[PDB]
Parts: C-alpha cells; structure tokens; sequence
C-alpha cells in the first residue's frame, strides 16, 4: 500500500512543493514512478526512482528524494509554475516475483 | 526517457464485437525479446503476462480463458495490442498496460460497452372485441437503459406503460392499451443514449 500526502497542497509560484510517498513494503528492486493525472484521468510519468537514483522524464524540477528510512520518498516540484497545478500520485511497479502495479490515491497541487 | 503512449484513452465498443486496445512504446532497432515484458490487467486481474519473450498461460485469470491474446506481429512495431473477442458488459472498466523495455511505464485504458436495442419482439392481443381494445407490447434488451415512445400513423405521441428490469443487460418492455381498427399502424421506438440511438418497430392491427 502507498500513501501520498498532503492530500491538498498550495504554494506560490516560484516556490517548491513537497509531497511524501510512503510505502508499506519497499524493496530495492521496485521502480517508483511519480505521476501526474491528465483531465481524462490518464497517468503521465514525471520522474522515476530505480536503482538508487531518481531521473525525470523531461523536466528535472520533478525530483524524487529517498528518505533515510527508505520506504518514504519526497516528490518535489521545484520552482513551481501555475501550470504545475493538478492531481499527482506515486506508483510502484514490481517485476519480481510477480508483476504488480500499485498506485497511491491522488493529491492536489494548487500553484497560486 | 522510456515512455508508453496511447492513441485512445477511451474505447466505446459494441456488445459482442471484438476489441483491440493498444499501448505504444519505443522500438528503435529489431525487437530484443529477452528484455521485453508486457502486462495487461483489469481490476487486479492478470490478463496477459508476456515474459522472457513468451506468454505464460499459467498466471492468467480464468475469466480470460479463450478470449484474450496479444498480437505478436505488432510488437516488432512497438505496439502492445490486446485483442478481446466477444466483448461483454463485464469487460467495461479500466485496463492497465505495463511495458518494460529498457525502462518501464504504464497507462490506463477506459473501456465502455454499448448494446443496441435491435432485437425487438412484439405482440398484439385483443383485449375486448366489441370496443376493439388491443394490448400492444414491445420488448427488447440492451445497455444502457432505453425509454420507449409510442406513435401512431399520425406520429402523434401515445401513452404506454414501460417496465425496465435486468437480464446486467437491461430488459425493456412496454405495453400500450388502446381501441383500434384493422390496418392501423403503430410504432414503438426505443430511445437510448451513450451515444443516442433510436430503434423502431412497427405493429399493424390484424383482421378480427
């Protein structure tokens, strides 16, 4: 199970926004995806954590930081823009021993 | 960075037809089957598990015994195409495709299923021969819910009673009681939405 909070976060444009993705059973083989939702409710990967490091898809302002306790992660939108406003969620992909997609509930970013 | 795309977020398909839903992914040079994983699922039900370059018919759920397959020929073109045959109302929902090919990503596909009201069964019964009251019935099944409108030769709207139950296909049945004559023509029209669809039947009053 994954949780993703705060459920609703606002900040001024130009400022960082930090959400937490918290996993109940993290292991190092998992891939953790930071996703945005489109209006039709399609998921769109922003960044991915795998093999020790986070990497953005096209904007490095989307930054995943693993916390010292390892099952929790900071998903940071750095230097926010009004356009960053929407719903986000984190998701874990497991390949072994069973294929699994696990998604958290959405949280909302409101950039003012 | 590796990304999966979808041409369509949303499929609207006719009941009992065949469904091909697609997830697109980058494939530069010839397909390396060893590295490729394809996973299709629905409501935590395993549909397709394409691993080490071959479908594992073991880990698949029984609901998709014969009806589900992945189109291998398409993979060499970067198309994870899932064909589902004889689509039923239970097949509506949200599908997820997950592809690992040097990176991994997943996308959601929404499936909506229509069933047209075209098999329209009818019946005409004489209720009282003196005043020539007849009972006219029109029954049909489909999805979603249709209302039924009665019209006469004049196309002047009439007043019937309509009962809607389940089969969850909706079974819609409508009765008109009316005094009429031999050769009078009546129409029953099933009006459904999602999208709009008006399906008519005709009932002609027979000799007494």
């Amino acid at each position: 199970s994954l949780t993703f909070y705060p459920a609703w976060l606002t900040v001024s444009e130009g400022a960082n926004a930090t959400f937490t993705c918290s996993l109940s059973n993290w292991s190092e083989d998992l891939m953790l995806n930071w996703n945005r939702l489109s209006p039709s409710n399609q998921t769109e990967k922003q960044a991915a954590f795998s093999n020790g490091l986070s990497q953005p898809v096209q904007d490095a302002r989307f930054q995943i930081i693993q916390l010292p306790n390892r099952h929790d992660f900071h998903m940071n939108i750095l230097d926010t823009r009004r356009n960053d406003s929407g719903i986000y969620l984190c998701g874990a992909i497991s390949l072994h021993p069973k294929l699994k997609i696990e998604e958290s509930p959405g949280a909302e970013l409101v950039v003012t | 960075m590796f990304t999966v795309t979808v041409p369509k977020d949303l499929y609207v398909v006719e009941y009992g037809s065949n469904m091909t839903i697609e997830c697109k992914f980058p494939v530069e040079k010839q397909l390396d089957l060893a590295a490729l994983i394809v996973y299709w699922e629905m409501e935590d039900k395993n549909i397709i598990q394409f691993v080490h370059g071959e479908e594992d018919l073991k880990v698949q759920h029984s609901s998709y015994r014969q009806r589900a397959r992945l189109l291998k020929d398409q993979l060499s073109l970067g198309n994870a195409a899932l064909q589902i045959t004889d689509v039923k109302l239970q097949d509506a929902g949200v599908y997820r495709c997950m592809i690992s090919y040097g990176g991994a990503d997943y996308k959601r596909i929404t499936v909506k299923v229509n069933a047209p009201y075209n098999k329209i069964n009818q019946r005409i019964l004489v209720v009282d021969p003196v005043t020539s009251e007849h009972e006219l019935t029109c029954q049909a099944e489909g999805y979603p819910k249709a209302e039924v409108i009665w019209t006469s030769s004049d196309h002047q709207v009439l007043s019937g009673k309509t009962t809607t139950t389940n089969s969850k296909l909706f079974n819609v049945t409508s009765t008109l009681r009316i005094n009429t004559t031999t050769n009078e023509i009546f129409y029953c029209t099933f009006r459904r939405l999602d999208p709009e669809e008006n399906h008519t039947a005709e009932l002609v009053i027979p000799e007494l």
